């Protein structure tokens, strides 16, 4: 009781200090300015809801003795939130439940008491037509149930809480969704709950009847609103279709839903990456690396970014497949350095011409590549090792025996050492001829490449590109 | 801010190119020259 | 009456193209 | 049906309202500025 | 190619010259 | 020592002599502008990137 | 239990008067129930384990009679059955030898895209285990680089079943390929060296290739037509295209947009 | 290949493929992305007696394929087997583009219907007045003058 009564009594009110200022300012705003007048294309309540997801990601950790959040639920759920003269008593009810935690004891919600914390939208003239309240009054309890996820006989409490929000989601899909942004501000509440709708299901449940419900969700999308409904319903469509073998890749080629034209700078950034791997996994190399690069330089400024630990790995998988390689550790971190050393040792073998050096990696770190889920692209680098090597040898040696190149590439056979060189010319790596009767492979010396048209093609790509950024500097300037 | 919906979870560059060339090739190439005289 | 919205947003597109061409077709003559 | 025959484009004939007004603004700000400098 | 490269940087320096006159007056004037 | 330029042959001693002032003025005096302009965009960080 | 089928299926009945009765037996499957995966009644497997054993052997004789369009009919239906998350046999003595059999014939079908989208369905069953499916993916791997002799060392290594019709198409797509790769910049080859680079001692099959393409039949000789002289020295093809591009530079240079 | 069963032209399977396309065309709406001919000619090979039921399932899959107009035309040929489908959540999809183009065809008509007119499809034009009845039916009538004038009727 002294170790309790000095360390337990400040966890109730100082969260009550900041929760009368963040979602009470959201409840004070997004009931009267999302159901109210307007929250326009330049709104604040979405970014305010962006402020009330991230703060509560790392806010709550403990099972909430002293009712420091276990008493917030009997506070924050007895809410009509209809109009100002009936919420002037509710502005007292933000303080009337504070002494319920203090003078008395509330109901400590420890893994059992969430069932009398969900049935309240009948109590004291509550509604569901005001879904700028009730979609947020879903998400204000729907987040902290599932934020820790706590995975011990809880899943049904998360489910029935989603079912009441799914009842709000059907009223979203059918009933009066126009110019109140009832779809728009709840497409985020659709999108943000889907990740809590998935990590429940990616932990212990199925995946696929939600997909047909997501097709029914994609049905009404772009069918009433063409803003942030075309965007988040397609990355959340793709998120396990890539990991499954179902159709979902040539469908997304001819699909019209490729461009929502705006997706709020962070869901748009990874959007070019989930379809960036689709061209990577189905052999479309050169088209992929520009939507892989564009999916990199549109991401914000966080540090614990473990998906960015994957895109920097994957972006130069396909560039090893094309030949080009940048320095990958050019932004090396204390958390990037350990995530590069098996994969950086791979491209060490690629810039060399050795053949079973590839085999000395693929037995040492063959298990690591299957953890990242990338092995099926790794296995085909032996075509690109041998074309790197045959370009390397033909440029160095001019008149080399074909019964010498195989011993240097440890090919163990001169009789197909002619044959890779045949496919080197069929692909077009080296030009010159082979004296198959003698055995030497002669190469012609290069000639005046300066007086060829091809450096103008190095220019014309970049003349037209540099006039574009001068035009974009004009088009983005005179907003005043 | 800083949401990032998580689905899953000079001094440096020139020597890395120099690390690429002699990665496993004659690191302390100092004493083979003392042994290459009587052989070659 | 979704078609009242149709016709008024049609008037909207029309007069907005009006104003856009009016503002647009001066950037040369003003300068000259 | 006939209800789903003319609704999808009136949904966003309202969204296509202020684009051309923004065009008017980004153009006319500079246009008025030019007229003003000239008569100045 | 050099002269067009210069054209992009100059208008970008002009872009900040409008972002100095956009943000530093909405709190001042209103 | 580049006081004279040419080539020497080993088989029979043939000195193929050639000369051209190739070009120097056009490219490297336009190349150093690029690294001057790189430092200008670097100095744009000290009035734009810090500021807005 | 409505079978009508358990007498003449294991023994060879080569194109006899069974197949029309077999399809009429597959007709009497469809009166009773659809081949919809039957999400309810997991215990009733006679429509699932007994009926699909008819459909997997129905794809087996579809290659022995050279019935190619009807072969991909049954194998696509078998793919829609192991898609089911309902618990079945995980495999049998056939599932490797049929799924990887589709991998080996679509190899011959000249569509490399569907060769690689199979790889979602079995991550570990290619390298660390399931050596009978290592052999087809390593084969097309060996067809990817220049290696041809290690390909026909795998034509000395056919472990699982016969694979006869697939490697014989794999003969034919290699026959024109060497007849394609005889056409590189070579010198004179006598009538022994490139005579044996495919798999021929001395038939008249070489004249069937020597009159198909060039490298003329002569005194123990393949004549080289490595001219490549006609195409260069084009100022005109730039001068049409660049005169377009230079005005295109001046469009987004002076005219305000 | 849940539609590659159409390789058999025997009329019993041609009448079983429609018997099956009722509850099996639901899931793999992506696995049928390339089935125009095996629906149009299979809808003209009278062994498949429910010929417009195949056009029904093709309009099911092609709107899913984003081929709104291919699903649209397969709704056109889908006869009364589609024209009665009017009030649901996915039928409203392929009953957007139909009059989305019929309304402009009839704009051109009521502008000048004298000669050289577009071919009245009777199923593109069929559900037009049939849904004008819906303008009567559920007693919503302001949207009907706009339907008529939009379709220039």
């Amino acid at each position: 009781p002294p170790g309790g009564g000095e360390q337990e009594p400040p966890p109730p009110p100082a969260p009550q200090d900041v929760e009368m200022k963040e979602e009470a300012a959201t409840g004070g705003g997004s009931t009267g300015e999302a159901d109210g007048k307007t929250a326009a294309a330049a709104a604040e309540h979405s970014q305010r809801e962006l402020d009330t997801v991230t703060l509560e990601d790392i806010k709550e950790h403990v099972k909430q003795l002293e009712k420091a959040v276990s008493g917030k639920e009997p506070r924050f759920v007895l809410r009509a939130l209809r109009m100002l003269p009936s919420t002037s008593r509710r502005l007292n009810h933000y303080v009337l439940y504070k002494a319920v935690q203090g003078f008395f004891t509330s109901n400590n919600a420890t893994r059992d008491f969430l069932l009398p914390f969900l049935e309240e939208p009948m109590d004291t003239e509550a509604d569901l037509q005001f879904r700028p309240r009730t979609g947020k009054a879903a998400s204000t309890p729907l987040l902290p149930e599932v934020e820790a996820y706590l995975q011990l006989l809880v899943v049904i409490f998360m489910m029935n809480s989603k079912r009441y929000k799914e009842a709000q989601k059907i009223s979203d899909d059918l009933m009066q969704k126009i110019s109140t942004q009832n779809r728009r501000a709840l497409d985020l509440v659709a999108a943000k709950c889907y990740y809590y709708h998935a990590r429940v299901y990616e932990f212990l449940d199925k995946l696929d009847v939600v997909r047909s419900f997501l097709h029914a969700r994609l049905r009404t999308a772009t069918l009433r609103h063409d803003a942030d409904g075309q965007a988040t319903l397609l990355n959340l469509l793709l998120r396990n279709y890539l990991h499954y073998s179902l159709y979902d890749q040539a469908e997304k080629l001819v699909s019209k839903s490729v461009f929502p034209e705006q997706a709020n700078n962070n869901e748009w950034a990874r959007y070019l990456y989930y379809t960036g791997r689709i061209k990577a996994i189905q052999l479309e190399y050169s088209e992929a690396r520009r939507t892989m690069t564009n999916a990199l330089r549109k991401a914000p400024q966080h540090t614990a970014v473990g998906f960015k630990q994957t895109v920097h790995k994957l972006l130069i998988v396909v560039e090893l497949l094309l030949g080009e390689i940048p320095d990958r550790l050019q932004f090396r971190q204390p958390s990037l350095k350990r995530s590069l050393m098996p994969y950086f040792l791979l491209t060490q073998a690629v810039r060399t011409g050795n053949l079973a050096k590839f085999n000395q990696v693929l037995d040492q770190f063959g298990e690591k590549f299957q953890a990242d889920g990338t092995y099926t692209l790794i296995i085909r680098l032996r075509h690109n090792v041998i074309k790197t090597g045959v370009r390397m040898i033909s440029l160095s040696y001019s008149r080399i025996s074909l019964a010498d190149i195989a011993q240097k590439l440890q090919l163990d056979s001169p009789e197909d050492a002619e044959f890779i060189v045949a496919k080197a010319i069929r692909d077009g790596v080296i030009e010159a001829s082979i004296n198959h009767e003698k055995g030497y492979v002669q190469s012609k010396e290069m000639i005046d490449i300066y007086s060829t048209r091809e450096p103008q093609l190095a220019f014309h790509q970049r003349i037209s590109f540099c006039l574009d950024i001068h035009n974009m500097s004009v088009k983005a300037m005179r907003f005043p | 801010m800083s949401e990032k919906k998580q689905p899953v979870d000079e001094d440096n560059w020139d020597d890395d190119n120099v690390e690429d060339d002699f990665s496993n090739q004659l690191r302390a190439e100092l004493e083979k020259h003392g042994y290459k005289m009587e052989t070659s | 009456d979704l078609y009242s919205r149709y016709k008024k947003l049609q008037q909207e597109l029309e007069f907005l193209e009006v104003q856009e061409e009016y503002i647009k077709d001066e950037q040369k003559n003003l300068k000259k | 049906g006939l209800r789903q025959y003319y609704l999808s484009k009136i949904e966003e004939l309202q969204l296509i309202v202020n684009d051309k007004s923004q065009n008017l603004r980004r153009l006319q700000a500079q246009r008025n500025e030019l007229n003003a400098k000239v008569r100045l | 190619y050099l002269a067009s490269l210069i054209r992009s940087v100059v208008a970008l320096h002009n872009l900040i010259n409008n972002k100095i006159a956009n943000r530093d007056a909405e709190k001042k004037e209103g | 020592d580049k006081k004279f330029h040419g080539i020497l042959d080993q088989g029979e001693g043939v000195l193929i002599i050639f000369d051209e002032p190739p070009v120097d003025k056009t490219y490297e005096a336009a190349l150093e502008t690029i690294q001057n302009m790189s430092k200008v965009v670097d100095s744009l960080y000290n009035k734009a990137k810090k500021l807005t | 239990m409505y079978e009508q089928l358990k007498g003449e299926w294991n023994r060879k009945s080569p194109n006899l008067s069974k197949c029309g009765e077999e399809l009429g037996r597959l007709k009497l499957v469809l009166l009773e129930l659809n081949f919809l995966p039957t999400t309810g009644t997991k215990l009733t497997k006679q429509q699932l384990i007994l009926a699909r054993d008819i459909l997997e052997i129905g794809a087996q004789w579809s290659i022995l009679r050279k019935d190619i369009p009807s072969f991909e009919r049954y194998m696509a239906q078998l793919k829609c059955y192991y898609f089911d998350y309902k618990e079945q046999l995980p495999e049998s003595a056939y599932m490797h030898q049929l799924l990887g059999l589709n991998l080996l014939f679509l190899l011959s079908q000249n569509r490399v895209a569907e060769f690689h989208t199979e790889l979602e369905r079995l991550p570990a069953k290619d390298i660390q285990t399931n050596v009978y499916i290592k052999h087809p993916v390593s084969l097309e791997q060996y067809l990817m680089e220049g290696s041809y002799n290690k390909v026909f060392l795998a034509k000395g290594n056919i472990p699982a079943e016969s694979y006869t019709f697939f490697i014989d198409i794999l003969l034919d797509t290699i026959r024109d390929e060497i007849a394609g790769c005889i056409e590189k910049a070579y010198e004179k080859i006598l009538f022994t060296e490139a005579t044996r680079i495919l798999f021929f001692n001395t038939p008249k099959k070489m004249t069937d290739y020597a009159k198909k393409r060039g490298w003329v039949l002569g005194p123990n000789n393949y004549y080289s037509f490595a001219s490549q002289q006609q195409k260069p020295e084009d100022t005109t093809i730039p001068s049409t295209e660049l005169a377009k591009q230079v005005i295109e530079y001046a469009r987004q240079l002076e005219m305000i947009v | 290949g849940i539609i590659s069963l159409l390789d058999e032209d025997e009329p019993q399977l041609k009448e079983f493929a429609l018997h099956k396309l009722n509850a099996v065309v639901n899931d793999f709406w992506a696995e049928i992305s390339e089935s125009v001919d095996k629906i149009e000619v299979l809808y003209e090979d009278e062994g498949f007696r429910s010929r417009q039921f195949a056009a029904l399932v093709a309009s099911k899959v092609f709107y899913h394929l984003g081929a709104f107009e291919e699903s649209l035309n397969y709704a056109l040929g889908a006869g009364d087997l589609f024209n009665v489908n009017d009030n649901s959540e996915y039928v409203e999809t392929i009953i957007a583009k139909c009059i989305d183009h019929y309304t402009k065809q009839c704009v051109e008509n009521a502008d000048l219907p004298e000669g050289e007119k577009k071919p009245i499809d009777q199923r593109l034009e069929g559900i037009v007045n049939k849904m004008f009845q819906r303008c009567l039916d559920d007693h919503k009538y302001k949207q009907a003058i706009g339907i008529a004038l939009e379709t220039r009727r």
